[PDB]
């Protein structure tokens, strides 16, 4: 997302001629779905004429990068009290990155999912209180929006949780 | 704007002792000590996508100054944060990946096909002074 | 393969069907990138 944002804001155009990987699929459909990207096609001249290389570019001076991150603190407490808090009373960064990813993964395909329904799908891992903690943090980071009647719905740029890999 | 933030929206006040602070930064530090939870690491990295946490404010000051120094692009002077920020932005100038077009900084008409050929216009209608840095910078 | 092409060659191919989109692109864009 950062590479694409910098290129498009710089007035560059991205050219696709082969299948983007499963990860580049998320970030491309997200930008396309937001109406921020214009698309044009490089024509040709067999089956291949129906699948020409595609060009993508930013529509205008409009911004693609989201606003700077605020200090949304991880929910913590007495030692061992949460799956992500160890015996020295410290955040297990691995487990926190895993549980936040897991909860967003189930809320993506189920727009509107309620806390009760969500606990049923995660019962072998998290208690209801632990999901109330994860959902509150994700709302504060704007990854989720509350639907009416207390449901959760994934916002644009939802994959932008943490830097890694 | 100042009246609202100084007479109604009391955002600079402590939620507990009801002192107040001249910037949100010092209010954050105050809450992290004088009203702190039982947590071992009261300080957490304030930046984009960084998940690390610290025992003493000096270690956080060190971590921000080490891993999130605010830089300016060597070529275009636009600001960025940390080593990843610079390395991500350096792609934009890269002539190997970004097979960019070639134009004069002033003359509207130009339409070159190679980098060496573009230097002919800057070498004749201009000179080696006031050529743009991205064209000049053979830095790799 | 368009991977080998120049910026002028790519805009020329677009102009073969419609010069309006090609002229608009040349007047606005700074450069292509392969999605790699
Ligand atoms: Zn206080
Ligand atoms: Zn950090
Ligand atoms: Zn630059
Ligand atoms: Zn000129």
């Amino acid at each position: 997302r950062c590479k694409v944002n910098e290129l498009l804001e710089a007035g560059n155009a991205i050219v696709i001629n082969q299948e983007p990987s499963d990860i580049s699929s998320w970030v491309l459909i997200d930008l396309i779905s937001g109406e921020l990207l214009n698309m044009d096609v490089i024509p040709m001249v067999e089956i291949r004429t129906l699948t020409p290389p595609l060009i993508i570019y930013a529509n205008s001076q409009t911004k693609l990068n989201t606003a700077r991150k605020s200090a949304v603190k991880v929910p913590l407490g007495k030692p061992f009290s949460r799956l992500w808090v160890n015996g020295s009373g410290s955040i297990r960064p691995n487990i926190w990155k895993q549980v936040v990813t897991m909860v967003v993964n189930e809320i993506i395909f189920h727009p509107g999912i309620t806390l009760s329904r969500l606990q049923s799908r995660c019962r072998e891992v998290l208690s209801l209180h632990e999901i109330s903690e994860i959902c509150k943090w994700l709302l504060e980071r704007q990854v989720l929006i509350t639907t009416d009647f207390d449901g959760y719905w994934v916002n644009h740029n939802w994959y932008s949780i943490y830097e890694s890999t | 704007r100042a009246h609202i933030l100084s007479v109604h929206l009391h955002k600079l006040t402590c939620p507990h002792c009801n002192k107040s602070f001249q910037r949100p930064y010092r209010l954050r530090n105050h809450i992290s000590k004088h009203h702190d939870p039982e947590v071992e690491n009261p300080y957490q990295c304030t930046f984009a996508g960084c998940c690390k946490e610290f025992r003493i404010w000096s270690q956080l000051q060190s971590h921000i100054k080490n891993d999130h120094p605010k830089l300016k692009c060597p070529i275009c002077s636009k600001p960025c944060v940390g080593e990843n920020g610079l390395q991500m932005h350096m792609i934009i100038h890269d002539d190997s990946l970004v097979t960019k077009n070639w134009k004069c900084h002033i003359c509207p008409d130009m339409s070159f096909s190679r980098k060496h050929d573009l230097l002919t216009h800057y070498g004749s209608i201009h000179t080696e002074e006031d050529i743009p840095l991205e064209l000049k910078y053979k830095i790799s | 393969d368009v991977k080998t092409a120049s910026f002028q060659d790519i805009i020329n191919k677009i102009a073969k069907l419609d010069p309006k989109t090609a002229e608009t692109m040349k007047s606005e864009l700074k450069g292509f990138v392969d999605e790699v």
